[PDB]
RNA sequence: GCUAAACCUAGCCCCAAACCCACUCCACCUUACUACCAAACCUUAGCCAAACCAUUUACCCAAAUAAAGUAUAGGCGAUA
RNA sequence: GCUACCUAAGAACAGCUAAAAGAGCACACCCGUCUAUGUAGCAAAAUAGUGGGAAGAUUUAUAGGUAGAGGCGACAAACCUA
RNA sequence: CCUCCGCAUAAGCCUGCGUCAGAUACACUGAACUGACAAUUAACAGCCCAAUAUCUACAAUCAACCAACAAGUCAUUAUUACCCUCACUGUCAACCCAACACAGGCAUGCUCAUAAGGAAAGGUUAAAAAAAGUAAAAGGAACUCGGCAAAUCUUACCCC
């Protein structure tokens, strides 16, 4: 006579999508931000003693070869984008400032003759901010000429010319790790002198653009 | 399920690839594409 | 698509662990040994197939038999049910009669 | 006293008494505008006016001129990914009118990362005439 | 904690665990080789000998152990390279995280040879349990290292709502047929001449 | 006072408030009754303070300063009524020799399972009590044959945990 | 119209299909040792 | 219709919502006129010592040493409340048996007001 | 997840036609 | 290139062996989970088979095998 | 807990005409004559209009009872959770 | 502009458009969605009562006339016993039964049209067919199975 209605469970139609703290252990930095003491563009005795001291065995005449060996192989992994070889020759605070932008990009870097030996200007310590933690920097001046050419991701030219070598002045700060074993010196910081000549001018033309407005707000 | 056909997409396959050049379903269904094969043949 | 796009997990077998190396030993135990024991007694199983064989039917009743008493109370309906089903597909239905 | 046997009272036996009582109590901020006198707490369900009264009276010292207790119903609409009812508690609620002309206020209470810090400071947003070129390099 | 809990290099209770381990999910659990209470013999603060992967053939203290997973962390070995506090805005700041490392990745160094050395736990006349190389026989003692909630005891000063040494060490008990409820009854001197009437129980 | 419910005004807002040990069973078994009845009370004002505390700090959406000291005095006041609690036992032992505070007994429900019915207290004789005589300590016939089924649904259970152990070993030895 | 043939009531709810009526009868008590042995979480009203 | 929530005094009509309640011990009793008498003896009496010049406070002193965790025992408690008691009697005088009531011993709970068994006092 | 190993090895081999057929080596 | 696809292991199955379960406290046969007042034993039937159906139609009972599907029973039919 | 019938103790029925009633007109309330709409609908039986009754063999809330080889029925083979 | 609704109690349901912060069957980045926080305070209502005997012919209807029939809704005494008091529980909402935020079902008091409660039209155009209305020359059932529907509000019969 009549048949009734069957429902569906209605589990069927219910369905929807699908979506540090104090502890014993901390967090063990090999570096520090910043420099101790920031050089000056135009002291270290104690703190090369205190560098000594811990290390047994080192000589400031034979740091600038070692500063440059460390300097020069940093920037040409750069070019075959090999991080492993950067992490042991760069410190953790440099390599996101030398790396984050190089991303989807190739760099040609090469390295052509020194013009000026390098030479150790300033030499600091750590003031044992941290417990079991002492740093110690060294700042080198570099006058080298280099070469650069940096590409888009398309392979389009956008910075520098590859064949043509240009003069450069660097103040460069290495920090290493003492009393911590297997430490090295790695490439820390760049110091940029206030006084420094401008960067050769980009083949790219840019648009800065002004304040944009709501229809209530007028232009100044 | 102690033996199951492990082997199900060639089979379905041997009978696809004449018809790939059918219109429809037929090239690519194998309930329309297996009738279709069989005529062509 | 019912068709993995990874290789299983290669198949490693030991063809020589100790069970593979002894299996068929004592096989022989009756003809080599002035039988004193036959070959079925080394067969280790439940008590109703030791040395025995017969057919879904046959088999049932066996397990009845002798650990029916000992049996769950629903695995006992379940093998009653069986027996029953299995009388009647046997005896009722078939193509050879 | 909570969660054990009251020994059972005849007429002409003696006093019930407490030594260690089970039960505790949590002053609570007023969610609505109460009088002045008035002070609110959260109470187990066990307990009863009276017996607050005799509790505030006897541990705190502090005189208590009447007491009004609800039960509050704890929502059980809440459900987790098994599509199953999570009970909030239910919990008695008191408020309590002080004696003596005694007034109460709610008090207020409640009136590495260097490194971090130094990192944010030393971000130096890229410049837009460079238009994204990496400003690391000396060149 | 639910049934096959993934244990994690963040501690159970944390927020990223309850982000990584939420009560729906159930992952194929990890196979753990199964090693006693009194097998193991790597604690915090004890310097041990890395033998695989990255970093191998250096020595380093171990900072946490998860029994669970059969893991011992090496503070500032064994590590990769992590962004912290990333934002849309900013790149963050890069942090050397360490890699959880097995017990058969690494081994306990004996102090004096500075090599490192199998060990099996051998009893002492004198002393409890010791840990004594195979190569050499020679105890290697506990490492000190700070408790949970890190009270460092030879340094501590009394709260106002801290009881004295001398007060809590105090013996005042003397001992009595008699219960808490008629000692204080006599003590505060509260009189109940009422006697209890006899209850039915059933 | 009012006061009491609360912790010192200097250190409202602290962030962190230094805490001593808790109470030891050990430590408390060497205080006397009276002593233990004190510090009962010390202990339960400070109950009420931390848990006024704890709900204001929920109130607020800010943290406890302290929850761990919460923790302390609760434990604190666990160990000291299990050392009560021990002594009251060891006396009742004495006298009475008997176990268990309250009296009890064994007996069979309707259901057939066999529960340990605890007494109540009445004032007129159990022959009389009407509600008493309504419940059935006994079972018939009929709730054998599903005692028997409960038998087996453990057995199973019990069956496959333990198959199941044997399992893991097994893939243990072939991983290791 | 149909489908409202339940208009609810706790007395009577309790008084047809609560725990007391159950254990009234022997049928009753089985309903309930069933539900038991299927593992209900709910045994009676 | 809802099997599964706990029921309540909240759930039912109006006979339903008075008889229930919420676990509260009662104090007294009704009468004539619904009238409820409070029964005095039946209210629970708060003992609270005095607490001036207590020295013990809600925590311990880190400084104070660990201890060897020994729970109380029946023979424990003999040993050190009634033994050094009968054994005086015995070295020194005479001990007389079935007179342990000296001793501490009590034959029967009903004499006193606070019986062990069954408990006749509350915590 | 169906056991055997015939069936994924020769559809390994599938894809690996069909990999070659749409990037070819030069 | 979307939607998707793919996975290995939670667990389970059959055996073997072995006779299982059972109080923190409190509450729970009254409207269960509510401190506290004047009576159980008792032939199973039926589907089904007999090509309908009406007598009849295997169903554990103290452990394998064999006697033996034998003696017997049975609308002497089906079958037991 | 719908429905058929019953039991216990309840409730409701404006206004107008009437010698005054299982009376008439007519609300609320109960029912469902006829048409139209609707027909996967507002609805597994509804809507709008029009209708029958509306102090009574009336309508209705609460609690209880009767159970399938049966109940219950102003017999329609009606109703006993579409 | 609508109000054939409203407010409260009972019954039922059980936190289900309060505050804050978030992602995001028309939509507001706001929702009744998510999470956290808060809240319903007894006088109203529920929850009653020592024992043993013993008492209780005369309705209600404004209870007075009058008139009844179906004959009705509410009473104690004697003796013994008896002195402690305001406990416990419900109290929220836009809500229940109908698979839904369903033109349905849903007891009582008060308001008998509101002092309370709401909005038929997402925007446009003005086709056909379809639905509901309003008006219609002259005629007035010629329609149709049938005055069905509408308008009008009607007589005299026959059968049962
Ligand atoms: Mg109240
Ligand atoms: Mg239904
Ligand atoms: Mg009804
Ligand atoms: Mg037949
Ligand atoms: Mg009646
Ligand atoms: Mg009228
Ligand atoms: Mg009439
Ligand atoms: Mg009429
Ligand atoms: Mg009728
Ligand atoms: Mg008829
Ligand atoms: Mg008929
Ligand atoms: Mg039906
Ligand atoms: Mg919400
Ligand atoms: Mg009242
Ligand atoms: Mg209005
Ligand atoms: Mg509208
Ligand atoms: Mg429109
Ligand atoms: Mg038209
Ligand atoms: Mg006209
Ligand atoms: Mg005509
Ligand atoms: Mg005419
Ligand atoms: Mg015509
Ligand atoms: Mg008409
Ligand atoms: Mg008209």
């Amino acid at each position: 006579r009549f048949t009734p209605p069957i429902y569906q469970p209605k589990f069927k139609t219910e369905k929807e999508f699908m979506q540090p703290e104090k502890s014993d252990r901390s967090i063990h930095l090999a570096c520090t931000a910043g420099i101790f003491d920031a050089y000056v563009p135009p002291a270290s005795q104690v703190s090369i003693r205190r560098i000594k001291d811990y290390d047994a065995n080192f000589k400031i005449k034979d740091f600038p070869e070692k500063a440059k060996d460390i300097f020069i192989e940093a920037h040409l992994c750069l070019n075959n984008s090999d991080h492993d070889r950067l992490h042991t020759l760069v410190t953790e605070h440099c390599f996101p400032d030398m790396t984050w932008d190089i991303k989807y990009k190739t760099v040609r870097w090469s390295f052509v003759e020194s013009l000026e030996p390098s030479h150790v200007v300033q030499v600091r310590c750590s003031s044992m901010m941290n417990q079991g933690n002492v740093y110690g920097q060294i700042t080198v001046r570099m006058h080298t000429r280099q070469t650069l050419a940096i590409y888009d991701r398309f392979g389009r030219l956008m910075y520098g010319q590859e064949d043509v070598p240009k003069d450069v002045l660097e103040y460069v700060v290495f920090e290493k790790q003492l009393t911590n074993p297997y430490g090295s010196w790695r490439m820390h910081t760049k110091i940029v002198p206030p006084w420094a000549p401008p960067k050769q001018p980009i083949l790219k033309t840019v648009m800065i653009p002004g304040p944009q407005l709501k229809p209530e707000e007028e232009y100044e | 399920l102690r033996n199951r056909v492990t082997d199900r997409y060639f089979r379905i396959q041997e009978v696809l690839k004449h018809a790939r050049h059918f219109r429809g379903r037929k090239n690519r269904c194998y309930r329309l594409a297996v009738r279709t094969v069989i005529r062509a043949f | 698509i019912g068709i993995r796009l990874t290789l299983p997990p290669p198949k490693v077998v030991d063809r020589w662990n100790e069970k593979r190396a002894m299996f068929g030993v004592y096989d022989n135990i009756g003809i080599l040994g002035n039988f004193e024991k036959h070959p079925k007694e080394l067969i280790r199983g439940p008590i109703w197939l030791r040395g025995w064989k017969g057919n879904e039917l046959q088999r049932c009743i066996r397990k009845r038999k002798m650990v029916g008493s000992r049996m769950f109370a629903d695995d006992l309906h379940n093998l009653n049910k069986r027996i029953r089903y299995l009388y009647k597909h046997f005896n009722r239905h078939g193509k050879f009669r | 006293a909570r969660n054990v046997v009251y020994p059972l009272y005849r007429l002409g036996g003696p006093q019930l008494r407490v030594f260690r009582t089970n039960f505790f109590i949590q002053l609570v901020r007023p969610g609505v505008a109460q009088p002045e006198d008035t002070v609110q707490f959260r109470i187990p369900m066990e307990m009863t006016r009276v017996d607050l009264r005799n509790y505030l009276e006897g541990i705190y010292n502090v005189p208590v001129a009447a007491v009004r207790t609800r039960v509050q119903h704890g929502s059980n609409k809440r459900r987790d990914h098994r599509n199953v009812r999570i009970k909030k508690p239910d919990y008695k609620v008191a408020y309590v009118q002080l004696a003596h002309g005694q007034t109460f206020t709610f008090p207020d209470l409640f009136p590495l990362y260097s490194m971090l810090e130094e990192e944010r400071q030393q971000r130096q947003s890229s410049d837009p005439r460079r238009g994204g070129v990496p400003s690391w390099f000396g060149l | 904690l639910p049934p096959h809990y993934r244990y994690g290099m963040s501690p159970p209770g944390s927020v990223a665990d309850k982000r990584k381990n939420p009560p729906w999910i159930r992952r194929r659990p990890v196979v753990v080789e199964p090693i006693s209470d009194e097998d193991w013999y790597l604690f915090c603060g004890d310097t041990v000998e890395i033998l695989e992967g990255k970093d191998a053939g250096k020595q380093g203290k171990v900072v946490q152990v998860i029994r669970q997973r059969n893991w011992v962390v090496v503070g500032g070995l064994n590590t990769h390279y992590r962004y912290i506090g990333k934002t849309m805005d900013y790149r963050g700041t890069m942090i050397p995280s360490e890699a959880p490392l097995l017990h058969r990745q690494v081994k306990l160094v004996d102090p004096m040879d500075r090599k490192p050395t199998e060990i099996e736990w051998r009893f002492t006349e004198a002393g409890e349990r010791v840990r004594v190389s195979t190569r050499s026989g020679r105890i290697i003692p506990k490492p000190e290292f700070p408790r949970a909630d890190g009270i460092v005891p030879e340094t501590w000063i009394d709260g106002p709502k801290d009881t004295s040494v001398e007060d809590a060490l105090e013996r005042t008990y003397v001992p009595c047929l008699k219960t808490l409820q008629e000692e204080v009854m006599e003590a505060m001197g509260i009189k109940e001449t009422r006697k209890y009437k006899k209850v039915y129980w059933y | 006072g009012l006061e009491e419910f609360f912790d010192d005004p200097k250190n409202w807002g602290q962030e962190k408030v230094k805490s001593g040990a808790a109470w030891t069973c050990q430590q408390l078994r060497n205080k006397s009754n009276e002593d233990l009845h004190k510090l009962w009370y010390v202990l339960l004002k400070e109950r009420n303070m931390l848990l006024t505390l704890e709900q204001e700090a929920k109130r607020q959406r800010l943290p406890m300063p302290s929850p761990e000291r919460l923790d302390k005095v609760v434990d604190s006041m666990d160990a000291l009524d299990k050392v009560v609690q021990e002594r009251e036992d060891a006396l009742r032992l004495l006298q009475t020799g008997q176990e268990r505070a309250r009296p009890g007994a064994w007996r069979r429900d309707i259901f057939g399972r066999i529960i340990w019915h605890k007494f109540k207290q009445w004032v007129i004789p159990w022959h009389l009590n009407k509600r008493y005589n309504r419940k059935r300590f006994f079972a018939l016939p009929y709730v054998d044959h599903f005692l028997r089924l409960e038998r087996e649904k453990r057995a199973r259970i019990k069956a496959r945990k333990e198959n199941l152990e044997r399992k893991k070993a097994k893939i243990l030895l072939k991983k290791f | 119209a149909r489908g409202n043939e339940y208009q609810p009531s706790n007395i009577k709810r309790k008084n047809k299909h609560g725990w007391v009526r159950r254990l009234s009868t022997p049928a009753g008590v089985q309903v309930i040792l069933r539900r038991m042995l299927k593992g209900r979480k709910s045994l009676s009203h | 219709a809802d099997r599964m929530s706990k029921w309540t005094s909240k759930r039912g009509p109006r006979s339903f919502r008075g008889r229930k309640g919420r676990g509260a011990k009662g104090i007294g009793f009704l009468t004539s006129g619904w009238r409820f008498v409070q029964i005095k003896e039946m209210v629970p009496e708060f003992v609270v010592p005095d607490l001036t010049g207590f020295k013990l406070k809600p925590y311990v002193s880190y400084l104070a040493p660990e201890s060897e965790e020994t729970p109380l025992t029946a023979a424990q408690l003999f040993s050190e409340a009634v033994a050094p008691a009968i054994e005086k009697d015995f070295k020194d005088g005479t001990f007389d048996p079935d007179n342990l009531e000296k001793y501490g011993f009590e034959p029967t709970q009903e004499g006193k007001l606070f019986q062990l068994y069954p408990r006749n006092f509350l915590r | 997840v169906k056991k055997g190993f015939r069936a994924a090895f020769r559809f390994q081999k599938e894809l690996e036609r069909q990999r070659l057929l749409r990037c070819p080596p030069p």
